[PDB]
This record gives C-alpha cells, structure tokens and sequence, in this order.
C-alpha cells in the first residue's frame, strides 16, 4: 500500500500563523517532501510539524515509503497581504503553450484572468487556461506577442487584484533559410599581393552557423568576424577572408557556407594568382589596305592587357600621329581585361600612303603592331615624242591598262587622229594628236 | 563556447554611462563574494539578474527616430543577455539582498560579466 | 524687446525631455501663482531662478564628440537665460519644490512664451 | 548731528541676546537697518530685538533731521553660520567684480579665496578683502569663463567654507561684425519671385543688422535665424525677399550691421528686363575664301538671356553637321557669354556656297550666314573647227592664256607642227600642248 497521511483529505485552508500538523502512517516510511515552484525541501521524521505563519509554506506535501509507496497532500495558507506567489521569469518558443507562474494561495477566488498592462487591452487572438496551482497558461506564443507585458488578475469580494508585472519573450522558430551574399564577385592577382574578400549574412537569429571553406579541401582558413543587431528579429554578420601574400597555389573556388535548423545555402568565388603580367593584341582588319584619293578609313586593335595600360601611342612614317584618335575599355565592368583604340584617316590625300604603328606600354611589357597603305588612284598620263615612234605614258596604283583609238605603264605606237586611252578600276583619261 | 552572441554593439556602454544623471541609482540583486570567486560559481545567477534589472531601466526613456536615443541602445544590449541566458541554460545544462549602485560602477559590474565569456568552459 | 536675444536652439528641448529618466528629480524656487496673470510680476524674479537650477543640472553630465548630447543641448540653453537676465536687469526667494523634466520644462517653455509680448 | 547708545563703532552679541538701543536726537527720524538685498525702516527712536539671530547681523543707521546720521555696525557670533551668502554673481569684461561673501564672526583670520575640487585658481586672480563685506576679484578677464569658487576662512585652526559660487562673464568688443551675403548680383526675367540671404558673425548677441534699399531710407520685410555655436561664438542670418519684380525694382540693395566697435557694409545689384534678348558677333568677315584641301573655321561669339535652347548648323539648306564645338564663354558664375566653332578640314572644290547658324531660346530665335568660294588653279581644254585652234580654260580667278612654241575664259589662232596654250591664274599653273602633222 502506499503511506496514509492524516488528516486524509485532499485539500487543506489553513490560516496564515496557524500551525501546520501532518503526520504519514506508514510502516515503511522514508521521506517527506515539500514543493512549491522551484523551492524544495525534505524531512526525516515520520511526522511534520511547523506552528509558525509562513504563507510560503503553501503547496505541496508528499510522503513516501519503503515498498516504493507515495500518496501526497495539497495545502492553502490564506494569507490577506499574498494573493500570489510569483517568479518574474517567463519565456516562450515560438509555436508552443507557454506558462506564467503566478499560482494562487487561496483557491475560493473567480474570474481568474490574464490582463494587459496600463489599461491597455490583450491582443484578441490570445486563448489561454487557468489552474490555480500552476498558474496560468498561454497557448501557442506567436511572434506578434513579442516584449508583451501582463498581469494575472482575480476577484474576490467583488474587487479585482492584480499581480505583480511580467514581460513575455519570444525567441523564433526557423520559417526559411539564411541569406547569403559576396562583397565582391571574381578575383585576379600579380602574385606575392594580398588578397581580401568579405562575405555577409543577413538572418532572423544570433545562432546561425556560418563559414569559409575552400574547393577541395576541409582545412578551415582563419577568419574575422563582426556583427549587429538591427532591430527585433533581425540579426546580421559579416566575415573576412585574407591571404597576407599570394602564391600561385591560392588560385582557385573559395565557397561561403551557411546553415541553419531549416537549410542552408552558399555564395562562391575565384581567385586567380598569376606569375607576371601581358599585353595582347588583335587587328579588327587586315593589316594592309587599299584606299582612293579624298576616302577615308578606320583602323581599330583590340587588345587585352595586365596590369592596366601604362600609354598608348599612334605613329606614321617616322613620325607621329596625333589627335585623330580615341582608345577606351571594351567594358566598364570591374573584371575589364579589354581595350579598344580606333583612328581616322579622313579624306585621305593621295600620296601620304605608306606604314601607320600603334605601340602600347604596361608596367611589364611593351607591344607593337603595324598596317600599310597604299593609295588607289585614277590615270595620270602624259605624252612624249621618241624618234618616229609615239609614247603615251601613264601612273597609278593599281596599274592603268590602256588601248588605242604608283604602278607606271607605257605604251608605243607604230587625215584625223590618234587618240590614246587608259583606263583602271579607279578612274579614266586619255590624249589626243593629229595629222591633216 | 557563446562567445559569438556578444554583437560587437557593447562598445556604445561608454556613450550611454556619460548621458545618465551621475546620482540616478539602479537597483540590483547583487551575488555576494562574486569579485572573488572563480567564474563558473556566480556566473549562472548572475546573468539572469542583469536581464530583469535592464528591462525595468529600459521603461523609463523614450523613444526618438533621430540619431542615438538612450532607449535604442538599452534595447539592443537587453537581446544580447538574453540569449547569454539561453546559452548557458541549454549548454552548460538563493535570492541576494537587493542592491543599489550609481551607473559607473552598475556598469563596470555589467562590463566584467561579458568578460567572463570571452574564454568559458 | 529683448525678442531677439532667444537664439533658435529651444527647438531641442523636446528633445532633451525625451532622453532624461522620467523619475529623475528638479528643484525649482517656485513663484506662486506663476500659473496666473500678470506675466510682468513673475517674470522678473522667474528668469533668476531658472538661471540657477539650469547651472546646476549642467554640472552633473559629460561631455562627449560624436552626435547629440544631454550637456551640449543644456548648455546652450544657460547661454540663452543668461542674456535674458542681462536684458531685463538693464532695459527693465520662493520655496525649493521638486518636479519631474516634463513638468519643469512646460514651466520653461510657458516662461520663454511670455517673452515676444511685452510692454 | 546725531548720538548712538552705546557708543562703539560696533558692538558683538551672542545668539539668542536681546539686541537693545536707542538713537538719541531730538531730531530723530527713523531706524534704517539692511544688509545684500533685505532692507527695514522703523519708527522707534529705541531699537530692540527679543533675541539675536544672525540675520539681524550688519548695519543699523540713526536716522535724524538734518539728514545728519550716525551708523553703527553689528555681529552676531553663532558657531554654525561663518557665512551669509549671495549666489548670483556677474562680472563686465575688465573691471572688477565683488563677491557676496560677508562674515558673521570678525574673529577669524587668513581669509582668502580657493578653487573647487581641489583644483588651482590660475595665477592672476588678485584680490582683496574686506570683511564689512565680500570679496573683490580685480579686472575680471575671458578666461575666468563659468570658474568656480569657494570662499573661506581658517579659524581654530579650521579650515571652513562656503557653498560654490561659479563666475559668468560679459564679453566687451575688440572688433566689428563681420559680413557675407549669399550671391554676388542678380539679373531676372519681370515678375519672378527674389530672394538673398545675408550672415553676420560674433561675439554676442547684441549686434545690430539691417536691409536698407540703396540710396532709400525706409526699412524692408526681413526674417532671422540665429545659433549660439559654443563659447562667445554668435551667428545670424537674415533673409529678405520680393515674391514678385516689377522693373522699377532694379537697382542695389545694402546689409549693414553696427556694433559699439565700429561698423561694416556689404552691397548688391539688382537688374530686372521686360523680355529676353539674344546678341552675336562672328569671329571673321562674313564671306571668307579658301583653296581646295585647306582648312577653314567658322566661329561665333554671342550673349544670350535665357540660355540657348536650340543649336543648329546647316549647309546650302541641308544638316552639314557634327564637325562643331560649343560652350560657355566664361566659367564665371554669371556668364552669359557664349562660343561656338565649326571646323572644316580639307574642303574640296565643289562644296563651296552657303554657311548657316541658329539659336533660339524661350524668347527669341536669331540666325547669321556666311557665304564661302574656294578657288582652284585652272583646267584647261582644247577644241578646233575652221582651221581655228582653241583653247578653253575654267577656274578662279579669271585665268589667263598665254600661247608659246566658276570662272571660264576662251580664245582662238588661227608641215609638222607642235603650239601650245599655257595659263596660271592666281591659284595656279597648267600646259596644253597641241601637235598637228601634215
Ligand atoms: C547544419 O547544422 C549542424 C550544426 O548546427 C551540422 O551538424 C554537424 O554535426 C557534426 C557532429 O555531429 C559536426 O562535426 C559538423 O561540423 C556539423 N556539420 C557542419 C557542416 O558543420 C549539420 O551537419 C549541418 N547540416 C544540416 C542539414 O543540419
Ligand atoms: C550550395 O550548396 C548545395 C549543396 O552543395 C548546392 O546545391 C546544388 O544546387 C544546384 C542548383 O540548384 C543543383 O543543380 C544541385 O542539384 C544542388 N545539389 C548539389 C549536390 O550540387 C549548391 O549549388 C551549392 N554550391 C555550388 C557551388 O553550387
Ligand atoms: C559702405 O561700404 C564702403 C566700403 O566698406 C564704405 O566706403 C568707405 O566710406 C568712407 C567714408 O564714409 C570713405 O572714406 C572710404 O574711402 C570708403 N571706402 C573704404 C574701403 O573704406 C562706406 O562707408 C560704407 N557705407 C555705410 C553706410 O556703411
Ligand atoms: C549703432 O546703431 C544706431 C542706429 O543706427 C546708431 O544710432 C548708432 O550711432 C550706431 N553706432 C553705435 C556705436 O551705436
């Protein structure tokens, strides 16, 4: 059996100063125990005693004995000054009941009540379940309660009493992921240069997880970090990433990596690490080119370059080139490799054909490319009497072929008149003799 | 472990220490003998206690919108102490007399207190 | 008169009412009836002793560089009811009683007020 | 005159003691007694008091029919108050000041003046005391700016002292005010709404500022800001307006300020037009000539209010374009002045004619032409019939063709033979060789 208590009923009223007097019948006692919230205590004799007032005396007693046997006794200490007894912690997870312990100490009290502060009323959503001796419970702590405060409330003779105060606090459950992004996008480096990169973080909670980690491998690098808390709910951290000194071994993916009780996501980036620097070109024509008397063309290079352009410059025949010209990045893009110069030759006259070099200096290396010209012309003739024989005499480049009726061709000769004619692609003329 | 919850924020304590009032008093329930003895003994208490202090002080200011009000600040610091709370209740697993102190010295108690975090068992 | 000695920096003040502790304690040597008419019987001895409790509530805070301050604001407003003293004095003790900033200063702005009329 | 009883310079009392007198004149007229502010006038000829406070401490005056008078001056030892104090305390810049710190007890000794917190009072403060009353602090100087004092006594040995006492200071004016004003001058379109803004800086607020219209004596509508930026530091704005100019309004307007120092004076016109306007004037002659492959620039130089709303150059009616620079003539921050060239590079024999160029604004459009003629060394040709040779030759000028063995010219002569035609004009030289064979 388990041990008899006297008096055997289950609830006792005792007036605040009153003695309280519990004896436990058992042939096996062992134990007493008293709990009321977190206070505890434990008694050896058979038999409890205490003559003084304490209203803290009020909650729980329990008996126990040797078989395993246990029966246990609840008890009020009415008290006109402690309507309550109270513990001003309280904390809830989102999406779970929640408890405000402010249990009762006398249990012949109704409209047992939850109450906002400062007249201000509760949020309507709330439901909510009383019990004298826990205290008062809150069902299903949801995110807009955050910070709320309250008071338990109880009526007796007809007057409303109110507890001491409470704050509640809510700490959140994982609806979605973390948020990740990179401060920078793609990386390239003259080697021995240090190199520096930052990730950041935005995410509902402190206790998100984050790292660095590098492709193929699960040596976690040295990092700094640093953080802010930006309102309620809303938590951020950024991490530093540094190489004092790259060698070409550092290229390759560096990975940001996050996770959370809900999922998890990342941000990736390359660096490359390169030994010495280049300079490379490319012709957007063919590198000799023909043109007539008052046209005009465009010559145009591309090239790619690192480090950065140190001076472009544009020459002719063992001179310069001026002003003529324009040169400006193939994109504004902080990755831009790549370079564009066009220049002008406009209503070109017609003997300054001949060689046109561009040149272009970096800090590493020095590149040179050149086209040549040469100057379509229409027929230009003339005339010179040899001996008995007639010579008709004509230039251009490309060639004049010429018929009776600077590339130079002649031709020969063996009432009205001699009539001679050239013509070429660019043009035509001729020359006129006679005889009567 | 934790150390990572204490947000750099903690260095606004100097900003908020020079706006009180140098004879304003804060009320505390204080650890006796917690000067002394090693970390780990008063520690747990400790930090419960310094979160309902802060959220009583933080009734008393105002909100404003413009710059660094009093009451931003205190809001901040009571989200570090509380999840401090959680942390030791979830990784390591009697009532004082109340106390009364001038911000100077609450503060420095509160300042040593993070300390203590930054190497912890 | 003297309309123009109250520089524009009485703007902050309601700043300032929000960064002070709402409990904290003012000691003010209270004209009574200043709730009452005239302004120019009050006025007189009032602007006195708003110059004294104003000095001492500056003693108590620091002073510091980056953003706004309780000193930097309460400092200014010295400067201005100093001038005042200085205008009426030369154009023209009640009991210590104690209030919280938001009552004292609806007493300081209702004072300043009274200033921009006058005879 | 009148007679005191009794008959010391002073008399000294314990607290508590009935203080007792009479001034004795047949021509009595009052007791006057005061101290700091609190002052009393009675009608007894007697003068008594039930028991001796401290304040009764100070001087009492028979006052008689003559105006003849007799003073007689009073202590009353009470071992908790030394001091009886006033709290105010100003001073004007470099006179001396005096510091209400009167003595209850006159037994007491090395009686001086000390800073707070145990801090040191800088070096310089010379004073004096004297012990009827106060303290005197000689030529008060900027740096004693909200000091702080105590005032203080050594007694049986004892060192005692007297609540804080903190020193604030009127500043007195080196020098005078000191003026800025927001643009320099102004030109308007009638009607719109005017504004300017003038800024004084000082040491005090009771500097002296003022709009006035220029060669005009009456005050205008004008609205303030000022801050206080720290210590002896003072700044003020003014801003003046008219929401809407009629033209009369032209002309100048003054800010002026005045201080016990001196005075300073800054000054701004004012312009205001019924319309807009535009105005040119061209670089070059308006009819210009070139030779073929040379390069000639067409360049403007016109003044125009609102600025220019539309540019546009055009050839013989058609867009000859995008060979042109424009901008402003100057950087200065009214310029109204501006340039436009076009650039023609090469030109060849053709394309000469007629030159154009545009502008308009809200108010107004203008256009200027220039007409241009490139010359050419002459061509030249040859043609016969009835036994005529003939040589014919265009170009510019008028060539000339000389015989030897759009401008447009000809001429005609009439067993082997080889003659020839050979010709410049101004531009030029060309041959034409003609051979006709029997
Ligand atoms: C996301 O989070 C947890 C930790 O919060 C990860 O747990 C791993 O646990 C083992 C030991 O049991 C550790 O050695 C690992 O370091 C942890 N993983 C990582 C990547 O650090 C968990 O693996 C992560 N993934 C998921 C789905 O929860
Ligand atoms: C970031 O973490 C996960 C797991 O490594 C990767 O998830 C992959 O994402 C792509 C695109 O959605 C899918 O096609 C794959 O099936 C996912 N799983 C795997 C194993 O790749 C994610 O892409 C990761 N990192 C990188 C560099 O992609
Ligand atoms: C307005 O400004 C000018 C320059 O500040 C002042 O012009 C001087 O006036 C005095 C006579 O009053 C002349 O002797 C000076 O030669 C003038 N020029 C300078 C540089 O001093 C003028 O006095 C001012 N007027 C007012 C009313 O303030
Ligand atoms: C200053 O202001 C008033 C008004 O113009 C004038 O009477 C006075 O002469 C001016 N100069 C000084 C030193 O006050």
């Amino acid at each position: 059996s388990p041990p008899s208590i006297h008096p055997g009923k289950s609830d006792l009223i005792v007036r605040v100063g009153d003695e309280i007097r519990l004896l436990c019948t058992d042939p096996g006692f062992v134990k007493w125990t008293f709990e009321i919230l977190d206070e505890t205590n434990e008694n050896k004799q058979n038999e409890w005693i205490t003559e003084k007032a304490e209203a803290t005396n009020t909650g729980k007693y329990t008996c126990t004995n040797k078989h395993g046997l246990s029966n246990s006794i609840y008890v009020f200490v009415r008290d006109p000054a402690k309507l309550f007894l109270v513990d001003r912690s309280l904390y809830g997870k989102e999406d779970n009941d929640t408890l405000v312990r402010c249990p009762l100490t006398d249990p012949e009290v109704t409209n047992y009540s939850l109450k906002g502060c400062q007249g201000k009323p509760l949020p309507k959503d709330l439901r909510f379940i009383p019990d004298p001796k826990a205290g008062i419970m809150i069902k299903s702590v949801k995110r807009a309660y955050h910070r709320l405060c309250l008071h338990c409330s109880v009526d007796q003779e007809g007057k409303s009493v109110l507890s001491e105060k409470f704050i509640l606090k809510v700490r959140p459950a994982f609806k979605a992921v973390p948020v990740v992004s990179v401060s920078k996008a793609s990386y390239l480096l003259r080697e021995g240069e240090e190199f520096t990169v930052t990730c950041t973080i935005k995410d509902v909670s402190s206790s998100v997880y984050s790292t660095w980690k590098r492709e193929n491998s699960q040596t976690k690098l040295q990092e700094k970090y640093n953080s802010w808390h930006h309102g309620d709910f809303n938590y951020e951290r950024q991490a530093t990433l540094t190489i004092s000194s790259a060698r070409v071994n550092d290229s390759g993916v560096f990975m940001c990596y996050a996770n959370n009780t809900f999922g998890s996501a990342n941000v990736t980036t390359t660096l490359e690490v390169v030994d010495k620097g280049f300079i490379n070109i490319f012709p957007m024509i063919n590198t000799t080119v023909f043109v007539n008397d008052g046209e005009n063309v465009d010559l145009i290079v591309e090239y790619e370059a690192f480090p950065k352009p140190e001076h472009q410059q544009w020459i002719y025949m063992n001179r310069t080139f001026t002003d003529k010209w324009e040169d400006y990045p193939k994109s504004e893009n902080e990755s831009n490799i790549r370079y564009v110069s066009e220049l002008h030759l406009t209503r070109l006259k017609g003997t300054e054909g001949g060689t046109y070099t561009f040149l272009v200096s970096n800090s590493d290396v020095n590149a040179a490319i050149a086209f040549n010209v040469y100057v379509n012309t229409k027929p230009e003739i003339l005339i010179r009497l040899v001996n008995g024989m007639l010579q008709c005499v004509a230039a251009g480049f490309p060639e004049p072929t010429i018929d009776w009726y600077k590339l130079v061709v002649q031709s020969s000769i063996d009432n009205g008149t001699v009539e001679c004619k050239a013509y070429n692609d660019v043009g035509k003329t001729s020359a006129y003799f006679n005889f009567a | 472990i934790c150390r990572n919850r204490v947000t750099n924020n903690v260095k606004d304590v100097t900003k908020l220490v020079a706006n009180l009032p140098k004879d304003y008093m804060i009320t505390l329930k204080y650890v006796p003998g917690m000067d002394v003895l090693p970390s780990h003994c008063w520690i747990s208490e400790m930090v419960v206690q310094l979160s309902d202090s802060l959220t009583d002080l933080l009734d008393k200011f105002s909100n404003i919108s413009e710059g660094l009000s009093n009451y931003s600040i205190i809001d901040k610091l009571v989200n570090i102490v509380d999840d401090l709370v959680e942390c030791v209740k979830e990784n390591s697993s009697k009532s004082p007399e109340p106390r009364l102190f001038t911000p100077e010295e609450f503060f420095r108690i509160f300042n040593r207190s993070i300390d203590a975090f930054k190497d912890f068992v």
